């Protein structure tokens, strides 16, 4: 029960705003997609599993990539490079120690040199001008964790997972604020293990009723319903493990009752 | 860049080297941290890269002001406000006198001042040490110094192979612990107000365990009724040496009850005991709080 | 790994 836990939560409210990205932004690049975009996120979900970095550090890097690419036009060649350049600065501000560049460069199978590697960092950098601290969905469900009765370990491990699953398709994810995310996908993931729902000290703390909620709701069930079908599968793979209780396994309700 | 005119070096952050330099076109005198972009080594470093995202959202009148950045491709510019000197500077350069009670009163007020704003923005300094605390004559005091701050929106986990510190580290570190806690801040913080008030460091010890030792030696062995959780904590061993609590009127002479009272909230072993920063600048310690100038 |  920190002095701070409300200010803190204000804060990463009000950060939030700030930090958001262009909702349209995709269908002003005029050489890549969501679908690309799709592919990109995917690969760093797993070159976050084979070097073993946090799951914060990943939610970082595509809040970079998408506040950079929400107003510099990239190719679809160069994408992979700003995709690096992100979990390596991501690396850099998150975690204790970071793979080196080299290692960022192997992992793209010597596809561009660790000068361009740390180019595009430098580039990256000067266009969100130094502004890392962004929230994310991760660091708004580890709040919203403090305030469940009991704790439950699959409920969490689920709850992570769904919040991954909606950092991989930015139509629909762009239009929603990731404290929001966070909630429909609390909800999702605790009404799926055990049928209960957004508690109301969550209700009263963060001003979102579980209403407010519903079309987040709407879209994060579809999206762990079609989870099998995706194109991509890292996060899949990756919830397999039981380091995370294997909830990628267990069952999506078929119907929300709202 | 070119309009500034470094005037001489004043000391070298854990990562770059500051100068005293001077605008040429507005006057202002400022202090320049220069860093080395090895293009070809590991790029931007993470040290900058923490200090100037996190700089960049603090500002507050205890908080040393980061006043622009300068990006060329060779060289990183840090451009700060000048203050003129660091605490332990002036501690050495102040000891046989000692600093007057109320400049130390004021300096820790500030200080938990700055703190609180920092805890409140999810900010954890991490580094706290006299060296990284400067001062104006004016007497204004701020942490300066952000290269292992981290945000705590997550919780911060523990190099397991610390590299922060060793006078100032909080037992709950120095027995192996998994996360940070703002707790950390305050401990050290109760330390350099320890040391402001007697001259010499608190706990100076000389291995992570004779650190541990020191503590234990003037505070106490920690035990279940003081610190429940201690006993099952990874580097917590029962061969531990167990003494007993020392007076802290025999640690910290010249100070009042109300100081005492402050240093003892801000120094226990729980974490989720200890004196927040908010808190501590509520206790009563802080209402006679004036603003003394140093000798500088 | 190469990746479009």
């Amino acid at each position: 029960v920190p002095d701070y836990h409300e200010d803190i939560h204000t804060y990463l409210r009000e950060m939030e705003v700030k930090c958001k990205p262009k909702v349209g932004y995709m269908k002003k690049q005029p050489d890549i997609t969501n679908s690309m975009r799709a592919i990109l996120v995917d690969w760093l979900v797993e070159v976050g599993e084979e070097y073993k970095l946090q799951n914060e550090t990943l939610h970082l890097a595509v809040n970079y990539i998408d506040r950079f690419l929400s107003s510099m036009s990239v190719l679809r060649g160069k994408l992979q490079l700003v995709g690096t350049a992100a979990m390596l600065l991501a690396s850099k501000f998150e975690e204790i120690y970071p793979p080196e560049v080299a290692e960022f460069v192997y992992i793209t199978d010597d596809t561009y040199t660790k000068k361009q590697v740390l180019r595009m960092e430098h580039l990256v950098l000067k266009v969100l001008t130094f502004d890392l601290a962004a929230p994310t969905v991760n660091q708004f469900l580890t709040q919203y964790f403090l305030h469940q009765q009991p704790a439950n370990c699959k409920v969490e491990s689920l709850a992570m997972f769904l919040g991954e699953l909606s950092l991989i398709d930015a139509d629909p994810y762009l239009k929603y604020l990731p404290s929001v995310i966070a909630g429909a996908a609390f909800h999702l993931a605790l009404y799926t293990v055990t049928g209960q729902s957004w508690p109301e000290s969550l209700i009263r703390k963060t001003g979102y009723t579980l209403e407010s909620l519903k079309p987040c709701l709407m879209d994060l069930h579809q999206t762990y319903l079609k989870a099998p079908q995706h194109a991509q599968q890292s996060i899949r793979e990756k919830y397999k493990n039981s380091k995370y209780h294997g909830v990628s396994l267990l069952n999506p309700p078929e119907t929300l009752n709202l | 860049m070119e309009n500034f005119q470094k005037v001489e070096k004043i000391g070298e952050g854990t990562y770059g080297v500051v100068y005293k330099a001077r605008n040429k076109l507005t006057g202002e005198v400022v202090a320049l941290k220069k860093i080395r972009l090895d293009t070809e080594t590991e790029g931007v470093p993470s040290t900058a890269i923490r200090e100037i995202s996190l700089l960049k959202e603090l500002n507050h009148p205890n908080i040393v002001k980061l006043l622009d950045v300068i990006h060329t491709e060779n060289k990183l510019y840090l451009v700060f406000e000048f203050l003129h000197q660091d605490l332990k500077k002036f501690m050495d350069a102040s000891a046989l006198t000692g600093i007057p009670l109320p400049l130390i009163k004021s300096y820790l007020f500030q200080l938990l001042q700055g703190l609180a704003f920092c805890h409140s923005h999810r900010v954890l300094h991490r580094d706290l040490k006299p060296q990284n605390l400067l001062i104006n004559t004016e007497g204004a005091i701020k942490l300066a110094d952000f290269g292992l701050a981290r945000a705590f929106g997550v919780p911060v986990r523990t190099y397991t192979h610390e590299v922060v510190t060793l006078w100032y580290r909080a037992p709950e570190i120095l027995l192996g612990c998994k996360y940070y806690s703002t707790a950390v801040d305050i401990w050290s913080l109760g330390c350099i107000f320890a040391e402001m008030v007697t001259r010499r460091a608190l706990f100076p010890g000389d291995s992570e365990i004779d650190q541990l030792f020191r503590i234990f030696r003037t505070l106490g062995t920690p035990d279940e009724v003081v610190w429940p959780g201690v006993t099952s904590m990874p580097d917590y061993k029962p061969s531990f040496p167990k003494w007993a609590r020392q007076d802290f009127s025999k640690v910290v002479p010249p100070l009042d009850e109300d100081g005492r009272s402050l240093l003892s909230q801000m120094l226990h072993y729980d974490p989720n005991k200890r004196i927040s920063a908010k808190a501590a600048l509520a206790h009563p310690f802080f209402q006679d709080v004036t603003k003394p100038v140093p000798h500088l | 790994r190469r990746l479009f």
